[PDB]
């Protein structure tokens, strides 16, 4: 049974969204299905939430209509209306199956859950830089790599290397906001031998920015 | 609408240790629930209904309480049992979450591994002046980073940001970027990148020369 | 003694081939029967509803027209009654319940053409009263009509053939094939000594009257309220409250409705004319309500599923019920044929969706549906009146088919027994045979 | 009859005392049937471990599969013939005597007597229900609180046996229904009036359905979903198959006598060479919960899949009769543990066998041998025990499918008719008149 | 409670096509799917059929691999292979839905239809022909117009008016063939007092093809 | 496989009449259907097990037999049955319908509604030429058509479609399709269609000139 949230991305102050969670699995009816959502750095707090054939609805303490829940049981969806957005629904929203042992019901089963960025920034793709050892950088042992993606909003960017063959020494550290901007940096540790023998491949990706780069890490001049 | 509060905020155990934490609710609460939380994934259904484990969970977890004080417990928890977890409940609407709890991994110390790199000739060519400095493998977490430009203790253009604790490792790292105008830049030789950090009574430096 | 039982025990179950074989007729004819009865009530509730049509823009018109129609369906209903047959009227159970009990007379050649006629005149004026009753003598009645005819000797094919034909009677009024044979050994069979009844028999019977019933009615339900929720198990004690409820209710009812009995009698004095206008009139009363307020009147099905699923506000639901409370007693009390069994499946379903409407609110955490109570005590009265819950509950598990409820459906059921006890209450059906036998070993 | 309109008035009063002891009674055997329920499990488990654990040495596992199993048979027979001969066999005859004051309640030793030799063989994996450990176990709990709080009264001893009687084969197949309905038409004195307070029951049955599912909710213990539907013109179909279990189900009841006998032989009485030939067959089954899962165990998990039609035409012959007398010999050889399960299970494959040859020979009926598997599935307990508007008010709630009510009553009917036409019996009531006939001498 | 059948068309003889007949307005599920057929003006012959959850599909006197029929819960949507086609395979192909009375089976609901020809010839749009009144003009009460819908292979087209909003005094006249290419009419009648004030259009759709022409029917220069 | 045969494949009836088609077979089947088939539409089931009739199917349907003759009645047919009539039994797998009976009205005259087009621009700009004509509701089916290019009577190079029975009303109408090449219809100028029928002796013409 899995559990698809969409929807999600980059508003602007007072705008409005629609979110969209798919279910598959499980007979949706006969069901409950509930919003919760994290924003970044804080706890869970529920948002609302829809029975079966639609007849009820609940929501967290909120405005007349700051929130709208609902349910297409034909197509084996839960959706979820914001309106009037502040920069306190910039969060993190995950969609849930509702269940129960003795009947004091907790959420069964979640899902990945999309992200809404409430901002007046513009979409802005990144600049990727390759990192490089230095002039003076010593070839010893052990080499450490990585490439830096400066200058995108809104996230996110996901970076792998040589396409996720390189699980195993990586380090991609969250991003920074500046100035309206984001910034986050990679670093890839590999064995002397293998560069600038081989090739090490960074990946980042902005789908926002409807941008992709494979910046290739080279030696020094 | 009950106001759970999870109880050490953060805390790290060794790998085979009891761990217990608290959820001191503001009233009776019944059976509540816990999850788990993994850095970039969706919330589990560790424990519910005060005790009874969900199908699936590994037997060293067990969770109890009443009225008021409810914990959870890893009888001796290991490393993929390290994340953070929030109690729930629902004895009376509308239902509410904690807190939650950082179940962080304790291990031995680790020394910074630092590594200044220079601006990349793509930035440079665009008045870009960025030079990284990693700060690699380490414990505990806590350290710091400070940049000399030929002498001259710098601090404005810095961007700190730390990764959490390896899901494959244990050790935390730091990047700290520095940022300039590509003329600011190409008026200094000097480059340095300080770091101080228990497992060191003095500073790891590590720079380099714009020649 | 432990030599005779032994014995015995060798011997239990081996009904005469002879009895295993008219219990198939009693049952065959009892199907027929009630099939063409319920046929006939229909036929009539519709010539109605067609001449309300018929003259649609005069207004006091139709009042009138409804009125009048209904008026002279009970009218016809009364006289048949209290002329050629006076047991035809009430309920009708009761009268079988005596017979087994050999304290009451079958006279078939009576009550079957009296009962019948004078039921469709009953039910197809719309009156608020039952089909159970109705057939449930029509039941038995055939029984011994075939008891007499190919004649049968002997106490067991006398209770045997009286009993299966008023279990597949009531069996062809729900299509509920186990609540037949359940209300037969639970409480139409003698209830304080020993009885040669075979209870295999009744099923051949409860069987082939069931599927002369399926045979013309298939392919539609009498309720369909699909698949509600479940119950929780920390939901389970408002069940056992609303258990309650109808527990102190019950035997309350149960004395309006006798009170009433006596209060009726009155007005007519015993007067055959009196009674039969009297009960035109009351059968007018409901050709009315039939129109102006639909849930009021009516034998009280087509509203189940309605109230079941919600659609009245919770204001709209205490009118019904009072409305009905009232309704229902008039024309039981009123001494006409026809059952009181499901108007009661009505009145819980009502005070149920009532229950659950106020608990869906009181308790957001439960997640509850309105629902769920409804057909919780939808077979409560049922408990609390006739005092017979295992047949209750069974009946409506079979016509509400939410199997899951069961847990919730039974504390409700019991806790009405249990609260109806303790608070004097007595089985409805079993006063009424013994006030009627009372009153005749009074008039000496 | 004056005496009649007086009782009429004061129908169904039974004392709030014994309401209450109900109340009890029911709590309890709930609170064991669950346990013992529990312990059937660990113990199934635990042998189920140690296959696994040499589950590289082939013959080692057939070995320690039969001795794992041999040594829990035998604890279990031990305990009967030692402390309490009437935990041997099903041990619902020996209430349903009791009911008639013929038989005694030896609680203080059949309960932990019933109680441990069941788990032992079940946990063995013997082909054994759970209804008669629990039904007996039910009753003597009952008795057990008669005496405790002392309650006199044929009311009082009569009730409270007979609600803790149902109480237990509720908790057994989580069935309340089924439960009040066993008592009122098979346990309570088939020939005389008895003074039982059905009332009393319910509120017994229901505290202890509460336990059972306080502890096993959220899981069924049999899952056919919902299986199609019986067109009229396919219920002679359910006819043919009743009088097939009708004419079968007394013959079935002549083996499960006979071989009670012949079984006797063997060990003549001998605690020693009964105990042995216990742990024997007891032996053989955890051998087949191996090497044919089917032919050995309690019955259910295999009843979903021969419902859903997962086994060819072959297999299921096979299966019928590899049953018929795995289920004999661990019935017929007294060991502690109901044969009603047993039968749910053999009635299943015979009716999902008569289901695909039927879907055979009309594929203008549209047919789905499912229906006719739950449609027989409470046939043996109507042709055997020849107790049918329990049978199929037992399967109509464990699954679920309302709309075979029809065939199933046709089936169950049927059976009993033919059953009876070719001089069957109630097993359950033969062996109370073998019971009492044998008391006598 | 509506049958939709698609993917009719032309095929090669010797050859396969895969009919599909998406269900909607019930619960398919329960459902014994059906398939029948009909072959120029000749009677009805039933295919095959197949219960709920796939688990019996009984066929007609066949090879047993000409036909195969299957189906997608899951989507609610029926379907019909048919291999090494001849001419006695050039039909309409039903799709219905089954049910019973007393228990003898019946065709309860039956969909549109699907066309299936067999044919080396090739599929051909149709060409639409606007057919306005002579500006010999008598303009009486009721004015006919009418549009000629020329050269499409292969059949059937269908054809409305103002999308079916004129349904009322239509004729559509049956098809002919002319050397591989078909060729039909159809005519309206009106009142002048709704045209040329408003808008007569006839709207030709050739699904074998999936073109859809729609041509307002102007006067006369 | 059962193999039905029904009555008059075709019959003709003024409404009023009482109908009845047949449906016979090889062997005994029990508990038929039929179906209606109205002109260009998917049949729908019209009565079931013998003699039951489906929703909102008028009483005037009856229908029974038994055994291997079988019959469905129209007791004072209408105008609006005008169909065709397949009969079904699978109860004896395989199921096999019936040939048909396409019933027909017979209702008073009709004359024909001629009405003529040119060749429109399009179809001359791929160089082709159709002068379409008409003939709309009219009874009975028999219709001449006659064409004249330029007062010389044409006769190749024409087609003539039928539609069938209405459904409501009972007329027919037709469609005579007379094709040339670009420049063949431009050479000649006045075109003329011409309709000769049973309900007037002066034949109905319609006619345009090519300018």
């Amino acid at each position: 049974v899995r559990l698809l949230e969409s929807g999600g991305g980059l508003v602007q102050p007072g705008g409005s969204l629609k979110l969209s969670c798919a279910a598959s699995g499980f007979d949706y009816s006969r069901y409950w299905m509930s919003w919760v959502r994290q924003a970044p750095g804080k706890g869970l707090k529920w948002i609302g939430e829809i029975n079966p054939v639609s007849s009820t609805i609940n929501y967290t303490p909120s405005l007349k209509d700051k929130f709208i829940i609902s349910r297409d049981n034909a197509k084996d969806t839960l959706y979820l209306q914001i309106s009037k957005v502040r920069s306190e629904d910039t969060a993190l929203y995950y969609c849930a199956r509702l269940y129960y042992g003795y009947g004091y019901w907790y959420f069964d089963v979640w899902g990945a859950g999309t992200t809404v960025t409430v901002s007046s920034a513009k979409t802005t793709p990144p600049s990727v830089y390759p990192l490089a050892p230095g002039s003076a950088a010593a070839a010893a042992s052990m080499v450490t790599l990585g490439c830096l993606v400066k200058g995108y909003f809104p996230e996110p960017v996901t970076v792998t290397w040589n396409s996720g063959s390189l699980a195993a020494g990586v380090h991609t550290f969250p991003a920074v906001l500046q100035a309206a901007l984001y910034t986050l940096s990679s670093s890839v540790t590999v064995p002397s031998s293998s560069w600038p023998s081989e090739t090490v491949t960074c990946n980042v990706a902005h789908p926002a920015s409807s941008t992709k780069v494979d910046k290739k890490i080279v030696p020094r001049a | 609408d009950i106001v759970l509060t999870q109880s050490p905020a953060i805390m790290s155990a060794a790998p085979g240790d009891k761990v217990t934490m608290t959820c001191s609710a503001s009233s009776s609460v019944s059976y509540i629930h816990w999850y788990q939380q993994k850095s970039g994934t969706s919330p589990k259904r560790w424990i519910y209904d005060t005790s009874k484990l969900t199908s699936g969970v590994p037997v060293r977890f067990s969770g109890s309480g009443s009225g008021t004080s409810y914990s959870l417990t890893i009888n001796t928890m290991e490393a993929e049992d390290a994340a953070t977890y929030y109690c729930q409940q629902w004895s009376s609407h509308p239902q509410t979450f904690g807190g939650g709890t950082k179940l962080e991994i304790l291990r031995a110390d680790a020394a910074p591994t630092v590594s200044i790199f220079p601006p990349s000739s793509e930035q440079l060519t665009s008045g870009g002046a960025s030079v990284v400095c990693f700060l690699n493998n380490f414990y505990p977490k806590d350290i710091n980073v400070k940049w000399k430009i030929d002498g001259s203790e710098r601090q404005n253009g810095v961007l700190n940001s730390w990764t959490d604790q390896d899901s494959k490792d244990s050790t935390y790292s730091m990047s700290s970027t520095l940022t300039l105008t590509k003329d600011e830049y190409e008026r200094h030789n000097s480059y340095t990148c300080e770091a101080t950090h228990k497992t060191s009574t003095s500073p790891i430096v590590k720079s380099f020369n714009r020649a | 003694r432990r030599r005779q039982l032994i014995r015995q025990l060798l011997e239990r179950d081996k009904t005469p081939l002879a009895i295993l074989f008219m219990a198939a007729v009693v049952g065959t004819l009892v199907g027929l029967a009630a099939v063409a009865f319920d046929k006939g009530v229909a036929w009539l509730q519709n010539q109605r509803m067609g001449a309300l049509v018929h003259t649609a823009d005069n207004y006091p018109l139709l009042l009138t027209v409804a009125f009048l129609c209904s008026a002279v369906l009970a009218m016809f209903g009364y006289f048949l009654v209290r002329k050629y047959a006076p047991e035809a009227g009430g309920s009708g159970i009761p009268e079988i319940e005596g017979a087994l009990e050999d304290q009451r007379p079958v006279r078939w050649w009576r009550v079957l053409p009296v009962k019948f006629f004078g039921g469709l005149g009953t039910l197809g004026g719309g009156m608020v009263l039952g089909r159970e009753g109705p057939t449930v003598q029509i039941g038995g009645n055939i029984g011994r009509m075939v008891l007499d005819i190919f004649r049968l000797k002997g106490d067991e094919a006398r209770h045997t053939l009286l009993a299966t034909g008023a279990a597949a009677g009531l069996a062809a009024a729900f299509n509920a094939p186990l609540a037949g044979i359940l209300f037969i050994i639970e409480e139409m069979r003698p209830q304080f000594r020993y009885t040669l009844i075979s209870i295999k028999a009744v099923f051949i019977g409860v069987i082939m009257s069931t599927i002369m019933y399926r045979i013309f009615n298939h392919e539609v339900a009498l309720i369909d309220v699909g698949k509600l929720s479940d119950a929780p198990l920390n939901t389970l004690w408002l069940y056992l409250i609303l258990g309650i409820i109808f527990g102190i209710f019950g035997p309350i009812f149960n004395k309006w409705v006798l009170g009433m009995q006596d209060l009726l009698h009155r007005v007519h004095g015993g007067n055959i004319t009196k009674w039969v206008l009297m009960g035109g009139a009351i059968g007018g009363l409901c050709g009315l309500l039939g129109f102006v307020a639909p849930a009021t009147s009516g034998g009280g099905f087509n509203l189940i599923p309605i109230a079941t699923a919600g659609n009245f506000s919770m204001g709209m639901l205490v009118f019904i019920f009072v409305a009905r409370v009232i309704t229902t007693l008039l024309c039981f009390s009123s001494g006409a044929p026809g059952g009181i069994f499901a108007p009661m499946l009505a009145l819980g379903t009502v005070l149920g969706t009532a229950f659950g409407m106020v608990a869906v609110e009181l308790f957001p955490q439960y997640h509850l549906e309105a629902g769920t109570f409804a057909i919780a005590g939808m077979g409560a009265l049922l408990a609390a009146s006739i005092r017979a819950p295992l047949t209750g509950i069974i009946l409506v598990l079979e016509m509400t088919d939410n199997y899951q409820l069961i847990l919730p459906m039974i504390i409700t059921g019991l806790g009405a027994t249990l609260l109806a006890q303790f608070t004097g209450g007595k089985p409805l059906y079993s006063a009424i045979l013994a006030r009627t036998l009372a009153k005749q070993e009074a008039e000496q």
